[PDB]
RNA sequence: UUGAAAAAAU
RNA sequence: AUUGGAGGGCAAGUCUGGUGCCAGCAGCCGCGGUAAUUCCAGCUCCAAUAGUGUAUAUUAAAGUUGCUGUGAUUAAAACGCUCGUAGUUGAAUUAAUUACUUUGAAUAAAAUAAGGUGUUUAAAGCAAAACAUUAUGUUAAUGAAUAUUCAAGCAUGGGACAAUGC
RNA sequence: ACGAUCAGAUACCGUCGUAGUCCUAACUAUAAACGAUGUCAACCAAGGAUUGGAUGAAAACCUUGUUCAGAACUUAAAGAGAAAUCUUGAGUUUAUGGACUUCAGGGGGAGUAUGGUCACAAGGCUGAAACUUAAAGGAAU
């Protein structure tokens, strides 16, 4: 049908990232993020549920892979903070996708006369917090976007929020590394029943 | 009141005085009728208007209103010998359609040039003055004969 | 035609997109076969843009994702209308 | 909200979805009226006119109500 | 205090259905507001709705399928007879062609267009668009 | 709220938090 | 010539033909030339020449601000301001933002669907400054009961039958235009019953054609 | 700590 | 064929003589202190036309008197605050009057809207004529049903929304 | 009342000092008496904190969860507005009607004149007109 058998989330994936803390949050909890949330920690933090993760995060590369199986440089993932920047630009290699690596120049969506204008059709961002300016730009040039929303950040301008730590260096790394790799399986440039080459610590910073 | 006798106005003046907009749209057809002055504009204009008042008017109720059979036909009726509507236009949102060059068309210093007899629309004027016309069976010389429909085929010198 | 066009009709709000919204996206979900690959027969969403500045969106389509059934437990049974 | 002062309270006895006077004690009207040692008190002199707007509404529904006697009224 | 109940309930639909809300919830209850809903539920503007029963003239929960833009109570209803119709229909629908008034008549709380086929007049009590 | 929920039929849990008048049936918290 | 938009390279090459294909999908026009392409003979019409003053220490630093309605009479107009200190270079400047600013118009017909459309649809309200505009449909024979700044405005957008009711202080311009400009944008964001139907499943020209300018 | 005032129209 | 006007409001002169903040023009902004597009003139042309300006008053403009329909932090404008009679407004619920609503009855004309009618058309009038090519017949010709008309009053169909006590 | 400063100082500056400042009794009834924001009711985004109860855990005070009431605060890409700004409304308003009360109609003349009334008095309350003039004013650059 629509989420075949073939898409649970096999023991390898679940096991790195409870290893990455990735269910690990922050400790304030944003209002839009309180479905992700199972239970708080020992310390008043939150604990996102993997399946959520896990769940989104495909439905993200389904959407990323669709547009970026015609049209490559249409995908643009943009990553503000210094620790996503490795992660960000490694998926650009693999995928085909621009990727802004450091400071997100204002007017890169809306100035036409600019040298590096550039006018995807999708938007990846590492932190909404560090890059409110991308997702602020694509309210006015009809983007839909997709971020890796923590639990203390604003969903303002995002479609498709994936639950997962976006501040620890493993956590960035993972799952920019679990979005590759999904999107070249849907791609159906890398078979679902082997591994992937190419391991994680390529990606960390 | 104090006279028995009736009166009416047959016209009235434009709110704005000043328009250039207005001034070349009326003097248009000045040249293109021969009329004396802006008067003849203003009351083929208050004609037309109320005729178009009373089928606003009769919009707003049902079909099976007894008033709207009775009082749409009327107009209708009155509209077609007079010939300023179309005969194969017969409802009463047509008449919202009708503009200021239908009534201007049937006076009788329009229907004498285009029937031949006058040369220029300023010839028409003296030959109507001048009761060197005739409609069926009386002398005329008023430029402004509404003529109608039976009378169309019967404007002879 | 009467018509200049037929609007387009928001997936999450069901009202009308305007000419000038540009805040409102056009989100594309690819099928996909019982291997796990993609196809090209694809369902749209459309999200106003009054919704995404909220913070609406995402929980918003969350709720259409799960009715069409790309989503299988994300959204708890008590939120679902 | 309250009948003079601005305050909302919504505390309320809640009766379970299963079905299976008051006149007499607003005459603390008695009590402040205290007042004859307190001659300064502006407080109570206040809040008598207070409780005393109170009663001439109580009768004035209890008499249509025709529960008190018609004759009745309330004075010192 | 709570004069119009009708007016409470209308103006919490409208808000609800500006903020794009999948259903609204109506504390005071009554039949006068349950027949309003019917007009405005045949003309398929509202879903449907649920009356629960709370001993205390229960609560109505009001499902809202995009559609509505403003439903409003009218002030003192106003005696309205059948000549003074496109007078009120003139001033408080967009169009001839969209709005729909609400009338409580002898025949019941009918709209515009069937009390005017029921040839009855009656005070009103609202409109939706 | 602006995370809308269903009303008709609230959660085991939720009813339990709410005030006693502000529950879809109200009840008393005695016995 | 030369498009520097995704939009723009589709118009050029004739694969955009009509100006509503950009209108359903919410693409904004970025570049006036593609308004001149697919809006063939677009009347014109220049609203006020008024000019703003700013104070300096030695003088006064005039500029003239221009407004220009433009727009065909089917259904398609815009407004543009533009402040300059020419009076040659501030008429083309506003230009350049009117085409950029058009935006569809809607209107139905008053009480029968005899061809063809005349008036607005529904009751409309814009809303600038102090400064209120309501356009109201009217019967076929009605011309456009408005002032002479918005009536200017209405003819462009092909609207012959109005009633129009203005509060706030008419006489500055500026606001005039635009809070007309602003009744008629928002014409096709009133859900009617007639609009209930979902329609077809479409595409955007921007996704049909995203692989053949990729190159 | 002391420092008041600057005709009318352009 | 005149009246008023030619800076803007508002259609019409980057025409020539004097005056030099004077005479004056000017409904409002304003023009005139020596190169006046406004003064007093000459020519030119703009509007209306047997009409055209002025002064006063009524209506619209005026959503600048608000029922439809206004404003009250700062522009004018929430009583210093509480109690309070008259007045206005009052939760859900039921399978004798009044109010409300629908039909009539009755109801001076003129006037209004209006039906017909070629006073040469029109205002008008309720006259007349298609026609018998006319005494004859159409003809015992038309007369608007002319609709209304608010506040009361009479009767009747209906009882949802309201009012008055048992 | 003196002494300074000053052109002058009857003022600010310094020193002395009557009524007054305090209490009791009777008056007076006005304030930039202000939130310049009438009273009552319904709906209404996100967040932290606080005053007083109730309710679970944590061994009266503190830490945490729910909920009720009160004085407040922060963010908005939303709503309103002329803007400043407002959001526990100044939102739900040309898409105009929830109930009720008071007040305003260009600026002066003017809270003035006269009439009435209250007070021992100062004064308060109710309160015009003749005439004069194209502005007076609000928020922001």
């Amino acid at each position: 049908t629509n989420f075949p058998d073939i898409l649970k989330p096999s023991a390898e994936d679940i096991k790195m990232m409870v290893a990455c803390r990735v269910h690990i949050g922050a400790t304030n909890l944003n209002f839009a993020m309180e479905e992700y949330v199972y239970e708080r920690g020992n310390n008043n933090e939150c604990i996102f549920n993997l399946m959520k993760t896990w769940e989104k995060l495909s439905l993200a590369a389904r959407v990323i892979a669709g547009i970026s199986n015609e049209t490559p440089s249409d995908v643009v993932a943009v990553a503000g903070r210094e620790m996503a920047h490795r992660a960000s630009l490694k998926f650009m290699k693999y995928t085909g996708c621009t990727a802004v690596a450091g400071r997100f120049t204002p007017g890169s969506f809306t100035n036409q006369i600019q040298k590096k204008f550039m006018e995807p059709r999708l938007i990846i961002v590492s932190d909404p917090s560090v890059d409110h300016q991308a997702l602020r730009e694509s309210g006015y040039i009809n983007v839909p976007t997709i971020a890796f929303c923590n639990s203390d950040n604003s969903l303002k301008n995002v479609d498709i929020a994936i639950p997962c730590n976006n501040r620890s260096r493993l956590s960035i790394g993972l799952m920019w590394w679990m979005l590759t790799r999904e999107i070249l399986r849907y791609q159906g440039k890398l078979a679902r029943d082997e591994k992937w080459d190419v391991m994680v610590d390529l990606f960390l910073h | 009141g104090r006279c028995l006798r009736n009166h009416s106005i047959t016209y009235k003046t434009p709110k704005v005085p000043y328009e250039r907009e207005r001034f070349d749209a009326e003097l248009k057809l000045v040249g293109q009728f021969g009329l004396k002055n802006k008067k003849e504009i203003q009351r083929v204009h208050y004609m037309l208007g109320h005729m178009r008042t009373i089928a606003k008017v009769m919009l707003m109720k049902d079909a099976k209103d007894p008033k709207r059979l009775l009082e749409g036909a009327a107009l209708l009726r009155r509209l077609h010998n007079l010939g300023i509507l179309p005969r194969d236009q017969n409802k009463l949102e047509f008449v919202l359609a009708l503009k200021e060059e239908n009534l201007l068309e049937r006076r009788l210093q329009t229907l004498v040039y285009r029937k031949g007899f006058a040369k220029s629309i300023h010839h028409a004027r003296v030959l109507i003055r001048g009761k060197m016309i005739k409609v069926g069976k009386q002398v005329v010389d008023v430029p402004s004969f509404l003529v109608r429909v039976e009378s169309e085929p019967l404007i002879q010198l | 035609k009467i018509e200049l066009y037929i609007p387009r009709h928001c997936s999450v709000t069901h009202t009308l997109i305007a000419a000038d919204d540009h805040a409102a996206v056009q989100i594309l979900v690819p099928h996909v076969n019982e291997n796990g690959v993609i196809l090209p027969e694809s369902t749209v969403y459309t999200v106003k843009g009054s919704v995404r500045k909220d913070g609406i969106s995402d929980h918003s389509l969350n709720r259409q994702f799960q009715k069409d059934g790309f989503l299988k437990t994300v959204v708890p049974k008590n939120m679902m209308i | 909200g309250r009948m003079y002062n601005p305050g909302r309270g919504i505390s309320r006895r809640c009766i379970p979805y299963r079905r299976s006077e008051d006149l007499y004690f607003l005459m603390r009207a008695v009590s402040v009226r205290h007042l004859e040692k307190n001659k300064k008190d502006k407080d109570a002199k206040y809040h008598l006119i207070l409780i005393e707007s109170k009663i001439h509404r109580l009768t004035r529904y209890y008499k249509s109500a025709k529960v008190l006697e018609a004759s009745f009224k309330y004075d010192a | 205090v709570r004069v119009n109940v009708l007016a409470d309930a209308l103006k919490s639909i409208t808000n609800a259905e500006k903020q794009g809300k999948r259903q609204v919830m109506i504390r005071p209850a009554s039949k006068v507001i349950c027949e309003f809903l019917n007009v405005m539920m045949k003309h398929q503007y509202i879903t449907d709705y649920t009356v629960v029963d709370t001993h205390r003239s229960g609560k109505i929960v009001v499902n809202l399928n995009g559609r509505l833009n403003k439903c409003a109570v009218i002030s003192p209803r106003f005696n309205v007879t059948l000549s003074e119709f496109d007078k009120w229909e003139a001033n408080l629908l967009p169009s001839r062609h969209f709005g729909a008034l609400v009338l409580t008549t002898s025949y019941g709380i009918l709209d515009n267009t069937e009390a005017r086929a029921k040839h009855t007049g009656g005070r009103i009590l609202g409109f939706f668009y | 709220p602006l995370i809308e929920v269903d009303l008709l039929n609230p959660t085991a849990a939720s009813e339990a938090k709410a005030h006693k008048m502000k529950r879809l049936v109200p009840t008393p918290n005695s016995y | 010539w030369t498009p520097v938009t995704k939009l723009g390279r589709l118009v050029k090459d004739g694969k955009v033909k009509s100006i509503d294909q950009i209108f359903e999908f919410g693409i904004k026009i970025k570049e006036y030339q593609i308004v001149d392409h697919l809006l063939p003979g677009l009347k014109e019409e220049v609203m006020t020449m008024q000019s703003v003053q700013k104070q300096t220490s030695a003088g006064q630093r005039t500029r003239l601000k221009a407004y220009v309605a433009i727009g065909d009479h089917n259904g398609h107009a815009g407004l543009g301001v533009k402040c300059a200190k020419e009076v040659a270079e501030a008429i083309k400047g506003a230009m350049i933002q009117a085409k950029l600013a058009m935006v569809p118009v809607r209107r139905g017909y008053w009480g029968a669907t005899i061809g063809e459309v005349h008036t607005v649809p529904c009751k409309l309200t814009g809303a600038c400054g102090s400064v209120r505009v309501r356009l109201v449909p009217a019967p076929r024979g009605t011309g456009i009961v408005a002032a002479p700044t918005p009536k200017k405005f209405l003819i462009l957008a092909g609207i012959e039958d109005v009633f129009t009711q203005t509060t706030g202080h008419t006489k500055t311009l500026g606001n005039f235009v635009k809070a007309t400009y602003d009744a008629v944008r928002q014409s096709y964001g009133f859900q009617t019953k007639d609009l209930w139907k979902v329609g077809g499943v479409k595409q955007s020209p921007m996704d049909k054609y995203a692989k053949i300018l990729a190159e």
